[PDB]
């Protein structure tokens, strides 16, 4: 069920009670639902945070689908692992940049 | 990529490659498997285009199961770096949906298109 | 120009009064400005009161 | 000048030297281990026996901090104010900081240098006077705490404005901002005094030479699409890399490789620069690491060269030089593994050396040539010396046999060659 | 359960008419095509986006 | 304390005697990579301007002339010299529209010069080469007027009759679903047909030398779809490979360069070379290229140029091989250059400020370096290249 | 090596003829046969230590000059002697005071930018403007607008300059018939 | 056989190499800890080619 899940609702999942609050009284939605909890959403910070969730939530599906649906998968996690560079990357370039002029 | 099922001839690719193309100048085009995905779930999906040769392919492998649960007609075709081509994107595609529209000038074309996939399933 | 000078008592401050009407009170050892009066006028002397508070 | 900016100059100019008590707080608080309000409590003598102790333990790690028990961790230290010191005194007393900077650089994450500094700090102001020293010594450890606290306690000079931003702030400086410090040229050569003085003392290590060396290739990196601004930075860095070379440790050495390698790349030089490069990266080869990290710098140089001359043999000093650091055998098993990177213009540089300077070595020629692919003009230069070697040179076996591989490989090249010669 | 569906089609058509105007928001380059019957839409023209 | 009186010092000693540490480019036979030595001269049409869109260029193989050609329906022949560029002569065409235009010199009589124009008629015009002209119509194509509505896609080459060594020309046309219909160029009999799957799109001619005055002549020909063709007419136009361009979708122009082409044609036989370069154009703007030099039915590009984001309507290589022009006639400025075989395409050229307009034809100069661009004006502009 | 200034003067008139260093200063004067004299001058450095290392490249402090080549056309620029406009085969204009050398001045050939709103069409390298051959001044208009009027060499066009900003104006005036620029005039 | 085909076939002979862009070593501050210089240079070395 979770594998048939596109990644917008894998990034908000656990936050009903906020969206549809949002979505019904025409306000913001929220952002992190219950992978706001995951390390590498608290290495992030300010709005990086919610850029992340977006970038994770994303790769998890990934991941996920090839969990659920692979019929020879190894149990090596070596998809997990290239996924988790490319948003360890996103990471490190998103961090690095500074708002304030230099 | 015998997981690929059905996968279209160049003959019927050169086809679905040419209304993704119209359906994008048309913003009838919905590109990426999140944004099919959602589609199907709306209802609002004449038919499925998948890349078989996305690696690993069970990224976008959820997709035959919603759609045969929804009666949408879907097909593969060979390559995803001409599907993106077609949709109208810089980046390769690997899945893309043609919305419904009844009142589209593209609509016979469509479901000439649909109606080939069909008989390919 | 020309400039009068007067030091405080203590020597902690310096008092000039340029001529034309530049009077600049300062601590020169900090270089720190405590006034600075531009009177476009004709000034000849300064002085300082009892402390570097107040100058005539 | 209005008397407003006279008077900053004065006000600098008298920074530390605690005319009143509202100054003797700010110049005392300032502190690498304690907060502002216990800093201004304390004393000289409590500061002082901490890092009397401190820099014991720095003895045991290494003697050379056991000196300056003698000099700036006497107990008659305590009593030595500076702004009451003469001019040639303060300038011996700045050449001893600076010595002890140079030791405690890379000592920096040992927790007893940060005590031992703390009386420097105090005692002789260096966050204030030897500022730019402290700066530069620290730089790599730019997402350290330690670093942090620095710039909190540090007024910067000009040419470290970039870091302006990172005084007393939550985030570290990034690393895309030490990009843009090294960025300028006046602090190139600045740092270039400073990594000067290290080769010198011998006093550099690895940590150090990593950052450096990724500032130094990041700086080429930045301005590779600014031509004219390349021009400038050549006789600055590749100035470093000389330098760099002629230290005996093989670290700095293969720093200057990689510094090399990559400026080859980034803009094309003339075959003269080329060739001085491999003279110096060759005079002081001697580590095996290094040697490893020589012949592919070299293979790489002459693949950026792409002017007549481009696979011309070497000078027969270079050559001389070449095969007592690099035997045959050795370059053999270079090409020998089959992740060789592209080196077809060195070894036909290389192969047109042998045949004028070395005829024994024609046999080796032969096995080089199978070993590595050339490319078609290439080829057709190396037959063309060998045609002028039958005229002048006895026939051989092995030179036969070199013809006959050609003969076997691309017939008819072999009678173009013969055809435009003879 | 007739009125559910009557209630369904004509939020579907009020989205729709919704989204059709989003578009004209996003960037490109686009031309207004009017019928004789006088329903206007609009033509993008085929330009890959960058 | 300091007195003058394999070395280590010798990088330091080599730096200060050398103050400019670039090597002159003017020996250099390889042009740099990203930065472009390009000046401005002026306009070929300047003297005679033109009343419609120069939809074809052409530069004479040897002799200094220039060749323009549009809607007006006129033929204006240049003598570029880069500082006054007047017209030689023009022709007017009655009710004959130019889409595309060529010299032709024979490979084998260097005296013959040929023009040869075409629109979109059922019919073709040869000009050979000042009281009057000398003007054929090639209007028969011997039984096979149904596959062949228009001219106005053409191109001419060099065939070898192997069968007895003598060479003449050929011109190719375009057909109704797939044709390619080859014709002899003084004669005008049909020689031989080529046909490929699907909407033939594009074509172009490779020339692979075999033995001393020996050569082949290779017909490569491409769908939509992006399945390419090759066949050999020394052959009777039998296939000899088929492969896919990867990722190919609506494709729209393919071209070789690198060794003689329609813009490289070569004087002599042994002057005939083999192409290294194949590039693929496309609608949305991508140009996929191949290293012709390095056969597999699907091969791998070596790049995929995605600068240019509307349909590439020309693409040309320089002489040498070693650049590669592709513009698009959808938008203005749409003109890039490319590097070969970095594939890098330069950044200092072209710039906002540099008037291209509509571009709709590209020329390189078989020797000397000069690029003429036309546009949807009708104005030629003319630049040169100062490392050749 | 410091820095190199490079082409502070002409070669084709003998490049760097003489440059002393004065005595006990940062400043060095230079000279050369293009009629110019120029100062540099090396500012303090920016490194609060090794000053010597990290030396600032000289800079530019001031200069006096002229026309390289003899002028070609002249002219009173006010009712009083005060100033003299002069135009050079070195494609310069130059404003020459009579009563004090320093009052010299070189007119400057920035462009204005066009009312229009279209691009300039120019050489991306700057150039000077071709010799001047007729030059026409009035002072009735002085500070409102432009008030000169110049002819250039093989132009088909003269080009105004004002007096007052010293500096080449916003206006262009063509002759409409294809032919070049012999004779300007202005109206009292 | 000519000159300028001796020319040409050395413009053939040249190879393509990998140019140095702005966002070429910025990922290397990352990896730039507990590292000896040789591994370090290996690095830029595949980034080169």
């Amino acid at each position: 069920s979770l594998a048939k899940s596109p990644a917008s609702t894998i990034q908000i999942l656990g936050a009903e009670k906020a969206l549809f609050r949002a979505l019904k009284t025409k306000h913001d939605t929220p952002k992190y639902g219950l992978l706001y909890h995951a390390s590498l959403v608290g290495q992030a910070t300010g709005k990086n945070k919610g850029k992340i969730a977006r970038v994770l939530a994303a790769k998890a599906a990934v991941s996920l689908r090839y969990d659920a649906l692979a019929e020879d998968r190894d149990d090596s996690g070596d998809i997990g692992l290239e996924s988790r560079a490319k948003v360890e990357n996103r990471l490190s370039q998103l961090e690095g940049r500074d708002l304030r002029t230099t | 990529n015998p997981k690929a099922f059905p996968l279209a001839d160049a003959a019927l690719t050169q086809q679905i490659l040419d209304v993704v193309q119209q359906a994008a100048n048309l913003r009838q085009l919905k590109k990426g498997a999140n944004e099919a995905t959602k589609t199907l779930n709306r209802g609002i999906s004449e038919f499925i285009i998948m890349a078989a040769d996305c690696e690993p392919i069970e990224i976008l492998l959820h997709l035959p199961l919603l759609c045969e649960d929804k009666n949408v007609p879907y097909v593969f075709v060979p390559s995803r770096v001409a599907l993106g081509r077609a949709c109208g994107v810089s980046r390769p595609v690997i899945a893309a949906s043609i919305t419904t529209n009844d009142a589209s000038a593209i609509k016979t074309q469509i479901y000439a298109v649909k109606d080939k996939i069909e008989t390919l399933l | 120009g020309p400039y009068h000078i007067k030091y405080a008592k203590n020597g902690t401050h310096l008092l000039i009064t340029g001529r034309k009407g530049h009077v600049a009170s300062m601590d020169w050892r900090k270089g720190q400005l405590r006034a600075e009066l531009f009177l476009n006028e004709t000034c000849h002397s300064a002085t300082y009161l009892q402390n570097e508070q107040y100058f005539a | 000048s209005s008397l407003s900016d006279q008077l900053a100059q004065v006000a600098s100019n008298n920074a530390t030297v605690a005319l009143d008590r509202k100054r003797r707080q700010k110049l005392h608080s300032a502190s690498l281990i304690y907060n502002s309000k216990t800093a201004a409590t304390q004393d000289y003598d409590f500061i002082f026996e901490n890092a009397s102790k401190a820099l014991e333990e720095l003895s045991q790690i290494e003697p050379k901090f056991a000196i300056f028990s003698r000099t700036l961790f006497s107990e008659s230290s305590i009593s030595l104010d500076r702004n009451v010191q003469t001019k040639e005194e303060i300038k011996d007393l700045d050449n001893a900081i600076n010595a002890y900077l140079l030791l405690a650089s890379s000592k920096w994450y040992l927790a007893p240098t940060l005590h031992a500094t703390e009386w420097l700090v105090r005692r002789f102001q260096i966050h204030v006077k030897n500022t730019e020293m402290l700066l530069l010594s620290t730089l790599n450890y730019y997402q350290t705490p330690v670093f942090k606290r620095i710039l909190s306690i540090i007024k910067l000079p000009p040419l470290f404005n970039c870091l302006s931003n990172f005084v007393r702030s939550e985030k570290p400086p990034t690393a895309l901002t030490m990009i843009k410090l090294f960025n300028d040229m006046d602090f190139l050569k600045l740092y270039t005094s400073y990594l000067d003085q290290c080769i010198k003392h011998n006093a550099t290590y690895t940590n150090q030479l990593l950052f450096t060396t990724c500032c130094f290739i990041n700086v080429v990196a930045f301005n590779s699409n600014n031509d004219e601004k390349l021009n400038q930075l050549v006789p600055i860095l590749l100035e470093i890399s000389a330098k760099l070379l002629a230290s005996k440790s093989k670290d700095c050495q293969i720093a200057a490789h990689t510094i090399l390698v990559v400026f080859a790349t980034a803009l094309p030089l003339k075959k003269t620069i080329i060739l001085a490069a491999m003279e110096t990266i060759l005079s002081n080869l001697d580590a095996k690491e290094a040697k490893h990290s020589a012949l592919l710098t070299i293979c790489k140089l002459f693949q950026t060269l792409k002017g007549q001359g481009n696979v011309d043999q070497l000078p027969s000093k270079i050559f001389k030089l070449f095969d007592s650091k690099f035997d045959t055998v050795s370059i053999l098993t270079f090409l020998d593994k089959e992740d060789k990177p592209v080196c077809d213009k060195f070894i036909t540089s290389y192969t047109r050396s042998i045949a004028r300077y070395d005829r024994s070595k024609l046999n080796i020629i032969l096995s080089l040539l199978k070993k590595i692919r050339l490319e078609r003009y290439e080829v057709r230069l190396i037959i063309t010396d060998l045609i002028y070697l039958s005229e002048i040179l006895e026939d051989k076996s092995q030179l036969v046999e070199l013809f006959e591989y050609f003969i076997s490989i691309n017939e008819d090249l072999v009678l173009k060659c013969l055809k435009s010669l003879g | 359960v007739k009125q559910h569906l009557q209630r369904e089609t004509q939020l579907k058509q009020v989205q729709q008419r919704m989204d059709a105007q989003r578009e004209l928001l996003k960037k490109g380059s686009k031309k207004k095509i009017v019928d004789s019957s006088g329903k206007i839409s609009f033509k993008w023209k085929k330009q890959r986006k960058r | 304390d300091e007195s003058d009186s394999g070395d280590i010092n010798a990088l330091t000693k080599i730096l200060s005697t050398t103050y400019n540490y670039k090597d002159t480019l003017s020996n250099s036979k390889l042009l740099p990579p990203k930065k472009l030595d390009i000046v401005r001269l002026k306009d070929a049409n300047a003297s005679h301007p033109s009343h419609s869109a120069i939809q074809s260029l052409s530069f004479h193989p040897s002799k200094p002339l220039l060749l323009t050609g549009g809607y007006d329906k006129t033929l204006r022949i240049y003598h570029i010299d880069g500082k006054t560029n007047h017209l030689v002569t023009s022709l007017h065409l009655v009710g004959s529209p130019i889409q595309t235009c060529t010299f032709y010199t024979s490979l084998s009589n260097q005296n013959q010069q040929n023009i040869f124009t075409a629109g979109r008629r059922r019919y073709m015009h040869s000009w050979d080469l000042s009281q009057t002209a000398k003007i054929e119509k090639f209007s028969r194509l011997y039984g096979h007027e149904s596959t062949q509505r228009s001219f106005e896609n053409f191109k001419v080459a060099h065939l070898q009759n192997s069968q007895t060594n003598s060479v003449h020309g050929i011109v190719l046309l375009q057909g109704n679903n797939g044709w390619i219909n080859i014709l002899h160029s003084t004669s005008g009999l049909w020689l031989m047909g080529c046909k490929i799957e699907g909407v033939i799109t594009d074509f172009c001619i490779d020339y692979q030398p075999i033995s001393r005055g020996k050569f082949r002549t290779i017909l490569i020909a491409v769908n939509a779809y992006g399945e390419v063709w090759e066949f050999d007419l020394n052959k009777n136009g039998h296939v000899i490979r088929r492969w896919k361009d990867q990722g190919g979708v609506g494709i729209t122009k393919i071209q070789v360069g690198g060794g003689t082409t329609t813009t490289c044609p070569a004087l002599q036989i042994s002057k005939i070379k083999q192409n290294r370069w194949l590039a693929v154009g496309s609608e949305s703007g991508f140009v996929n290229l191949y290293d012709r030099n390095n056969t597999s039915s699907t091969p791998t590009p070596v790049a995929a140029l995605d600068q240019l984001t509307t349909t590439i309507s020309n693409l040309q290589f320089s002489p040498d091989g070693q650049i590669l022009c592709m513009a698009s006639r959808a938008v203005k400025d749409a003109l890039r250059l490319v590097h070969l075989p970095s594939c890098s395409v330069f950044s200092n050229w072209p710039t906002s400020g540099t008037p291209l307009g509509k571009v709709t034809s590209v020329a390189f100069s078989p020797s000397g370096g000069l690029l003429a661009v036309g546009n949807e004006q009708g104005k030629v502009r003319l630049w040169k290249l100062n490392h050749y | 090596r410091i820095h190199v200034l490079k082409n502070i003067h002409r070669e084709s008139y003998g490049g760097v003829t003489q440059a002393t260093f004065l005595n006990g200063q940062p400043i060095i004067v230079t000279s050369g046969g293009d009629n110019s004299l120029k100062e540099y001058v090396f500012d303090p450095s920016l490194s609060q230590g090794s000053g010597d290392v990290v030396v600032q490249p000289p800079r530019y402090l001031r200069s006096r000059g002229g026309h390289s080549q003899p002028p070609s056309y002249i002219a009173f620029a006010d009712s009083q002697s005060h100033f003299m406009l002069s135009a050079s085969k070195d494609r310069s204009l130059w404003s020459f005071s009579l009563r004090k050398d320093a009052q010299s001045q070189e007119m400057s050939q920035r462009l204005h930018k066009k009312q229009d709103g279209g691009r300039v069409g120019g050489s991306t390298i700057k150039s000077k403007f071709p010799e001047i051959v007729a030059l026409a001044i009035e002072n009735a208009r002085i500070g409102e607008w432009e008030n000169i009027i110049t002819a250039h060499k093989d132009e088909k066009f003269a080009r105004t300059w004002d007096m007052r900003n010293k500096r080449v104006g916003r206006w262009t005036f063509d002759t409409t018939d294809d032919g070049f620029v012999k004779s300007v005039a202005m109206s009292q | 056989e000519d000159e300028e085909d001796i020319a040409l076939e050395f413009i053939n002979g040249e190879k393509k190499d990998k140019l140095v862009n702005m966002n070429s070593f910025t990922s290397m501050f990352d990896n730039i800890q507990n590292v000896q210089m040789d591994t370090f240079f290996d690095r830029v070395m595949k980034v080169l080619t």
